[PDB]
């Protein structure tokens, strides 16, 4: 029938969304 | 168990509610011939007579 559905989720995994943007170890 | 830590509890109640979910999911879901069986208190009376 209608409105029997199951929700999957999809999450941007990227630099920028992890806080691994401008990562940098040197001067 | 005291071994586990805080993430660890929350990726188990993660999985947790989400087979709750599923439960109440298959019980509101399911119908036979326009009838939720396991979603209402009741009562099947089947004519075995004649």
């Amino acid at each position: 029938n209608d409105n029997q559905t199951i929700t999957i989720d999809l999450k941007q995994i990227d630099a920028k969304t992890l806080g691994l943007d401008g990562f940098s170890v040197k001067n | 168990t005291g071994t586990n830590s805080e993430s660890d509890l929350s990726s188990i109640q993660d999985e947790i509610k989400s087979r709750l979910d599923e439960i109440d999911r298959v019980s509101g879901q399911t119908q036979f011939n326009g009838v939720n069986v396991l979603a209402k208190n009741g009562s099947m009376k089947i004519q075995v007579g004649a």
